[PDB]
């Protein structure tokens, strides 16, 4: 059933993804279809993620530790839109890996790093949520640490992403020109088999479990129920506000799992039964999921807008060059003081709370 | 079976 590519070479038709078009694998139009999907994605992913990164940096008020983690996520998405999607697009219209083996490596490595980093960052977010809920004590926490933490996630991400570059597994996806870890063969010199189990479980699965677990602990504490006003089942507006953040974080995770999980499952199943067909082992299946994972890059900016008024209002401030932020503003801390932005609403040295300075702000 | 000619120049 299999050749180096997913299709059988009953005919001599099969040709290397590096050398020629893969038109035999799927209809040519399907190639343009995937190319089309990528092109549109590039626009959305770039604009949305840039907006997120831009807005939080631009608006002084949105400086939360969580915001730091989100920039990290946004950054990971940006790399996808700039780095990975572009190559994936070129290939698609070419119908194969014009770039050749070196590039397959470059292209797989960066995209792999992006996926690993995302799930790992989501875990940090989960843990931080747990910490915020149980121990509101603000001082046990530092912005500086967050940067350190973010860097750490990247380091671990490299731990999986980089070793394939080290003599380890390698390869292109079903129709593909997307490159990923070598699930198909057990290229012995390469020691593929070991790498495969290790990577999925350690990088994707374990972090998924932790996020799930941390999620459960949060269940006892702040839950979905949150009354819009501070009053009612909320003990302080800040407490009531936080519940909003947690819910978005939950949705962010959910969307993440839905997008990626199918790929990871297919990752493993072919590992167990390579050279065979799953329900059907084909170009189409592997392809659909990996490209689907790419869509994730776009979803987070949408969730933010829908999910939180603060970003929504603050973003709008950014969109219209001037303030022009009608629509009711944040009606809370657009900024703590009032409106928030680089300028405009976010007044220098935003106000402080408590005789002492409760939040590390107004420093 | 893959063609050996591309072996020299896989790229």
């Amino acid at each position: 059933d299999n050749v180096l590519p997913v299709d059988s070479d009953l005919s001599p038709n099969i040709s290397t993804n590096t050398s020629e078009p893969n038109q035999f694998v799927q209809p040519a139009w399907q190639i343009v279809l995937w190319a089309a999907a990528y092109t549109v994605i590039v626009v959305t992913s770039v604009v949305g993620n840039v907006v997120v990164m831009w807005i939080i940096l631009a608006h002084k008020r949105m400086r939360t530790v969580t915001n730091y983690f989100l920039v990290n996520l946004a950054f990971a998405e940006a790399s996808m839109a700039a780095f990975n999607t572009v190559v994936n697009f070129t290939y698609a219209v070419h119908n194969e890996w014009y770039y050749g083996l070196f590039y397959c490596k470059f292209h797989n490595f960066f995209p792999i790093a992006a996926v690993f980093a995302s799930i790992y960052s989501m875990t940090a977010v989960a843990f931080d949520r747990y910490m915020a809920i149980i121990h509101p004590l603000q001082p046990r926490l530092s912005a500086t640490a967050t940067k350190v933490v973010i860097c750490v996630i990247w380091v671990l991400a490299l731990l999986l992403a980089f070793p394939q570059g080290y003599y380890s597994t390698t390869e292109t996806m079903p129709s593909r020109v997307v490159c990923m870890i070598e699930w198909p063969e057990h290229p012995n010199k390469i020691y593929e088999k070991v790498y495969h189990i290790c990577v999925t479980v350690l990088i994707y699965f374990l972090p998924l479990l932790v996020i799930g677990y941390a999620y459960t602990v949060v269940g006892i504490t702040l839950w979905a129920s949150e009354i819009p006003g501070d009053s009612s089942d909320r003990y302080h507006e800040q407490v009531s506000a936080k519940r909003k953040v947690v819910k978005m974080m939950i949705v962010v995770v959910c969307t993440f799992a839905i997008c990626w999980l199918p790929f990871h499952i297919f990752f493993l199943l072919p590992y167990i039964n390579p050279d065979l067909y799953l329900k059907k082992f084909i170009q189409q299946v592997y392809l659909a999921i990996m490209w689907l994972a790419m869509s994730s890059t776009m979803y987070n900016p949408i969730i933010y807008c829908c999910l939180n008024d603060r970003f929504r209002l603050g973003f709008k401030h950014a969109f219209r060059c001037c303030p022009f932020i009608s629509a009711g503003d944040y009606e809370g801390l657009e900024m703590k003081s009032t409106r928030y932005l680089q300028t405009q609403g976010s007044v220098y040295k935003v106000s402080r709370l408590e005789t002492t300075i409760s939040t590390v702000v107004g420093a | 079976r893959p063609k050996p000619q591309q072996f020299f120049g896989l790229m």
